[PDB]
């Protein structure tokens, strides 16, 4: 799984293999991270 | 809010005082010589509020 | 949030007249004269511009991370 | 003579100076400023059945809203958005200074952490009550929220 450290809408991306004592951003230590949207192509009907 | 928190804190503080005398009547009269920092059990007001 | 592309009542396009209208009205011109010059003659299309609230400007500061 | 516009100017000044939730903020600020001390002053002092063991209570004070990360040592300050996202309680610690008296010997006063007090938003104990609009937006708050 690919996450994203959330200090704003976008920050540095981190992945699941980075194992730590708990859930935290490795680069800045923030305690809230968010899942990114997978690159699968999505079809939306334009009605 | 202030009027109701006055009553709430008055009720929650005398239960914290009552717990202190219970650990000064028995815990240090019979068993050890204790300090105030150990017998407070600060998480009494917090949980009630 | 953002200006609608078409008027709700009729199918006229109003989104491309928002920037000139709002820029000229905050410059001190009369809204009715600006609307008449832009070609917005039906009151159904005039209420589209006279009542729009630009909220996306405030929302771009709180966009969901995903 | 006072026409419509002058009276509306007066009313608008009222609404600008005092918000729409003043009945809450005034009450909570009065509580924080006086009633916390009043309650323990009306308590007076703690006396037990031991002949000569009593504690005389002192003053109370509160900190900025903070949490303790599973006993990480020092307490770190948080914002309302972090409390909302992490299901925390927006509260500040309160310290009570006590004097342990052993047979009319006062001894050294000690300051004791006694609990956490939930903080009303936009009150005098809220650090976000003084921030400008841009600094409120930076920490993820709605600038028009009345608290
Ligand atoms: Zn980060
Ligand atoms: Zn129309």
């Amino acid at each position: 799984a690919k996450y994203r450290c959330g200090k704003c809408w976008k920050e540095l991306d981190d992945d699941q293999l980075k194992t730590l004592p708990g859930v935290r951003c490795p680069y800045c230590g923030y305690r809230i991270i968010y899942m990114v949207r997978k690159p699968t192509v999505k079809i939306v009907k334009a009605i | 809010a202030g009027d109701l928190f006055t009553s709430l804190f008055r009720v929650a503080f005398k239960a914290f005082v009552k717990d202190l005398v219970y650990q000064l009547e028995k815990s240090k009269v019979r068993g050890r010589r204790l300090s105030l920092t150990a017998l407070v059990r600060a998480d009494i007001i917090t949980e009630r509020i | 949030m953002i200006i609608p592309i078409r008027c709700f009542t009729c199918g006229a396009v109003v989104a491309d007249k928002w920037e000139p209208f709002s820029n000229r009205v905050m410059g001190g011109e009369d809204p009715e004269k600006v609307l008449t010059e832009l070609g917005v003659n039906r009151y159904c299309c005039r209420r589209m511009l006279l009542s729009h609230v630009n909220i996306i400007r405030e929302i771009i500061h709180y966009t969901r991370p995903i | 003579m006072l026409d419509t516009e002058s009276r509306w100017a007066i009313a608008e000044s009222f609404f600008k100076t005092r918000g729409l939730v003043r009945q809450h903020l005034d009450s909570f600020n009065d509580f924080l400023r006086n009633k916390l001390q009043q309650v323990i002053y009306e308590q007076g002092e703690i006396v037990t059945e031991v002949p000569g063991l009593k504690i005389k209570l002192g003053k109370i004070r509160y900190e900025k809203p903070s949490i303790r990360e599973t006993d990480k040592g020092p307490m770190r300050e948080i914002t309302p958005m972090e409390a909302r996202l992490r299901n925390l309680t927006y509260s500040s610690p309160i310290f009570l200074s006590m004097i342990p008296v052993e047979n009319n010997i006062e001894g050294e006063p000690i300051e004791i952490y006694i609990g956490d007090l939930p903080i009303m938003l936009k009150s005098v104990a809220d650090p976000t009550s003084n921030l400008p609009i841009d600094k409120l937006i930076e920490i993820g708050e709605d600038p028009k929220d009345p608290g």
